């Protein structure tokens, strides 16, 4: 019963090359055939290829032949996936996936296409943009729109890169009744999401609202006071 | 029979190489691997592996007998004798159209469905003195052996015990009567050579032949066993006999694979011992499918018209 570990998410620029690692542990390495399955944001699984490890042979996906390679280091027990000539569309979460094959070290081999063990997934952003912390802008609580019960307000993390971004309200307390939207890619090449929390108006002016946005990539942690302005 | 005296050399017979090459091509259009790896070097040590991936159709490869008829400008000469070394001057030679029907069975250690020895058990060898040259045994009475994809083969403990005797006796009758004859399992090497490998239903069986080659010219092994059961195993990743390189075949599928072949001969290979006391140790051998072909063409030789 193996556990697959992957290399870190990498931000590569167009026309470049990226190599993602995948540590295989918990069982006999050569008894597994590993497959890389990529998935672009919003998109769905796309078979990238599979390496019949023990044999050290790997077959690939038509639309990738030439620009992709799958190799395995039996010594360190790792599998690698290399894509060269990166395009923007290559931007996706590259999954490492494996399946048991049988006493392959003994000649037995099921050569299974499905994937029983999956990796945590490694994200690769292939874009011409540059790493840059975000900028949080408070969303004035609808004081002249909603009343009587509760009012909704929030933040607007705009122009950040590469990804991803975490969000919490009031240092991490008011995480309830909040709808943090998936980021969105702007024409510039940057992303921008939004976080909101519909809370009672009678609490505007005592509980200084502050969304806590973090962006490890840029190593820029931001806090913004959402005063009922 | 032909009224003339000619030379024969099964160990340098050319039909062997002509059939072998045929049997290989009889394999490239019947049993095609999903992947085939083969060495590729320029000589500079470094050796890339040439990979090939083709369809892997499950076919129940069932060998058809093969005849060998001389065309024209050519004639086949057959040797006739109850005990022919297959390497020398044959007295009762005789020209024939086609050689007897031969079922190109590819296997190691045991020769299956071959041709039995008319008289008694005969053992040929390009040089018995050389502990490197395979000894081809020829049974005069075959020993049925049934293998199944279920994981094993059954053999008559009786018949096999006898056989080892009527073989062990033909051995010392060549290396010295006052010499003890012993049988041990493979010394080592590839799975295909270390076990009794062969193909059945297109499945590459690998039967452990320890119980067949652990016979001491003293004791027995029939305590609570009527039949010998070799623990066989079907492999998908195998070393090719046609050429250095591995090859992966697709897993088994037919609800049942079964074989019932005639152990018509063996391929032994005694160990040197460096002239040590009379204690010749013979072990399973083969892996060079030509010896097989040989065991069938040992008494033939095609020749050009005069
Ligand atoms: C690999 O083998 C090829 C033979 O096709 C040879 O030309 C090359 O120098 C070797 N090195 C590589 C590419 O690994
Ligand atoms: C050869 O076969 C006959 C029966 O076909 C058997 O009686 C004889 O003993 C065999 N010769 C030996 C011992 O190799
Ligand atoms: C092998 O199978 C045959 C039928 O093909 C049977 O007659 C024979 O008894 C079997 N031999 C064994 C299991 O020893
Ligand atoms: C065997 O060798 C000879 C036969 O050549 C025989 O006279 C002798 O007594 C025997 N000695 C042995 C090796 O036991
Ligand atoms: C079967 O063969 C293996 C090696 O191939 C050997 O080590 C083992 O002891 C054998 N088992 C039997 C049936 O004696
Ligand atoms: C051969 O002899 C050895 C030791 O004398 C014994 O362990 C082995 O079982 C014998 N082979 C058989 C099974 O006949
Ligand atoms: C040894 O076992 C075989 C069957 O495996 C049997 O036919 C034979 O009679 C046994 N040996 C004796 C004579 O006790
Ligand atoms: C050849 O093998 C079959 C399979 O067990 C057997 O039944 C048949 O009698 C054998 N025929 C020969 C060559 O004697
Ligand atoms: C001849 O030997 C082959 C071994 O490959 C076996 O599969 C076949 O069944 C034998 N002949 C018969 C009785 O069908
Ligand atoms: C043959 O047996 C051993 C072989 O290892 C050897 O030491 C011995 O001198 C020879 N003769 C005997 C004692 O049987
Ligand atoms: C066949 O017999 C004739 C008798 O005249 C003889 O000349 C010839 O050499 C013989 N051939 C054989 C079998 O050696
Ligand atoms: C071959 O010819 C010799 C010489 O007469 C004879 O002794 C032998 O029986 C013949 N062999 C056969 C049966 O073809």
């Amino acid at each position: 019963e193996v556990q697959l570990v992957e290399s870190g998410a990498e931000v590569k620029k167009p026309g470049s090359s990226v190599k993602v690692s995948c540590k295989a542990s918990g069982d006999t390495f050569i008894r597994y055939s590993f497959t890389w399955v990529r998935q672009a944001p919003g998109q769905g699984l796309e078979w990238m290829g599979r390496i019949i490890t023990i044999l050290d042979v790997a077959h690939y996906a038509p639309h990738l032949q030439g620009r992709v390679t799958i190799t395995a280091d039996k010594s360190t027990s790792t599998v690698y996936l290399e894509l060269r000539n990166l395009r923007s569309d290559d931007t996706a979460v590259y999954f490492c996936a494996g399946v048991y094959e049988g006493e392959a070290d003994e000649g037995e081999y099921d050569n299974n296409g499905f994937l029983k063990h999956w990796g945590q997934g490694t994200l690769v952003t292939v874009s011409s943009a540059s790493t840059k912390g975000p900028s949080v802008f408070p969303l004035a609580p609808s004081s002249k729109s909603t009343s009587g019960g509760t009012a909704a307000l929030g933040c607007l993390v705009k122009d950040y890169f590469p990804e991803p971004v975490t969000v919490s309200w009031n240092s991490g307390a008011l995480t309830s009744g909040v709808h943090t939207f998936p980021a969105v890619l702007q024409s510039s090449g940057l992303y921008s999401l939004s976080s909101v929390v519909t809370v009672p108006s009678s609490s505007l002016g005592t509980q200084t609202y502050i969304c806590n946005v973090n962006h490890k990539p840029s190593n820029t942690k931001v806090d913004k006071k959402v005063e009922p302005k | 029979l032909e009224n003339v005296t000619e030379n024969f050399n099964m160990w340098k017979n050319n039909m062997v190489e002509q059939m072998h090459e045929d049997i290989i091509s009889l394999w490239d259009q019947s049993l095609k691997p999903c992947v085939k790896l083969t060495p590729l070097c320029v000589g500079a040590g470094s050796c890339n592996t040439s990979v090939i991936t083709q369809a892997c159709p499950k076919v129940s490869f069932e060998p058809i007998p093969i005849h060998y008829c001389a065309p024209a400008g050519f004639a086949i000469l057959k040797c006739n004798d109850k005990k022919f070394n297959g390497t020398g001057p044959c007295t009762n030679v005789s020209t024939v159209q086609c050689t007897h029907g031969i079922r190109p069975v590819v296997s190691t250690q045991l020769l299956l469905n071959g041709s039995l020895a008319e008289e008694e058990i005969v053992i040929r060898s390009e040089n018995f003195t050389n502990n490197a040259k395979t000894i081809i045994v020829q049974l005069n009475e075959s020993v049925v052996i049934n293998c199944t994809g279920a994981g094993h083969c059954n053999l008559s403990k009786t018949q096999w015990e006898n056989t080892l005797e009527q073989i062990a006796i033909k051995l010392k009758e060549q290396f010295g009567n006052n010499k003890t004859i012993i049988f041990n399992p493979s010394s080592g090497g590839d799975p295909e050579i270390v076990t009794h490998s062969f193909n059945c239903g297109g499945e590459f069986f690998y039967c452990n032949s320890t119980q067949l080659f652990t016979w001491n010219d003293t004791r027995k092994l029939n305590n609570t066993g009527r039949n010998i059961t070799l623990p066989c195993r079907i492999k998908q990743i195998i070393n090719m006999w046609q050429e250095v390189g591995k090859a992966m075949y697709a897993p088994p599928i037919r609800g049942q694979i079964r074989c019932s072949s005639n152990i018509t001969g063996l391929l032994l290979t005694r160990d040197g011992g460096k002239d040590t006391n009379g204690t010749e140790i013979f072990r399973p051998g083969g892996g060079d499918m030509r010896d097989n072909w040989r065991s069938e063409l040992y008494k033939y030789k095609v020749v050009k018209i005069e």
